[PDB]
């Protein structure tokens, strides 16, 4: 099975938090 | 204390176990500031329901039955989510370079995630299966009262090689870390009471470049 089918969503665009 | 916190316990429990429990992490009061910033996310209907990386024929609440939304730290009345996410990030600074191979330099907004009790849990899944960038889940709960032998919720991890599973109940003021890879499948066990949790995902640099240049050409 493909498992990103089961896993929880992240936004890939827009942007991340830097430390 | 994050230097020892981090070096001496979180350090070597991820390299050997690829999960880490961290109990009283913040103490009854703010445990509990945060809980009231959750339940009022809750009640100005800011949570949707949550959603997963590939969308497909199935309806999302046949795998995930929780309902979200994202938080930065800095919004009106999440200054105490926003306390908790700096923690968070200082233990994880004060890891950098010994967790793996991994090169930590950011991180998603935090999950303010609910499970609305009525048996709602999430099916058996990865975090990251297909390497989009997240290395390690940072879990805080914050269920007063909860009873897990009543209202379930039970967090069931099967650690890759290992002869027994974690079961990691949502306890009140508990921190938790665990590597988002395949070698940490996990479910949530159905919850019968309004279930609260906030997660963060922590981004190995290198790998969280190769997925973004992935999405950015298509
Ligand atoms: O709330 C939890 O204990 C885990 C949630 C989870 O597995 C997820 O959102 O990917
Ligand atoms: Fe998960």
């Amino acid at each position: 099975l493909d498992l990103e089918t089961l896993a929880p969503y992240i936004p890939m665009d827009g942007e991340d938090f830097q430390l | 204390p994050a230097l020892k916190l981090a070096l001496e316990y979180i350090v070597p429990c991820m390299n050997k176990h690829g999960i880490c429990v961290v109990d009283d992490f913040l103490g009854k009061e703010t445990g509990q500031q945060i809980g009231d910033e959750v339940r009022a996310l809750h009640d100005t209907g800011k949570f949707t329901d949550g959603q997963l990386v590939s969308q497909k024929s199935d309806s999302s609440k046949d795998i995930r039955g929780d309902k979200i939304t994202w938080i930065e730290g800095k919004e009106p009345g999440c200054e105490t989510i926003g306390l908790l996410m700096s923690s968070m990030d200082d233990l994880i600074r004060h890891c950098n370079g010994k967790l793996g191979s991994y090169k930590i330099n950011g991180r998603t907004k935090a999950m303010v995630a609910c499970y609305p009790g009525n048996g709602t849990g999430y099916v058996r899944h990865v975090d990251n299966p297909n390497g989009d960038g997240r290395c390690v889940t940072c879990i805080y709960y914050l269920n007063k009262d909860w009873d897990a032998k009543v209202s379930g919720g039970i967090l069931r991890i099967f650690p890759e090689g290992k002869a027994q599973f974690a079961d990691i109940e949502p306890k009140f003021d508990r921190l938790l870390f665990f590597w988002s890879d395949r070698r940490n499948p996990h479910e949530v066990q159905p919850a019968y009471a309004t279930r609260y949790a906030i997660i963060v995902w922590y981004f190995d640099a290198d790998e969280r470049a190769r997925a973004k240049v992935k999405y950015l050409t298509g």
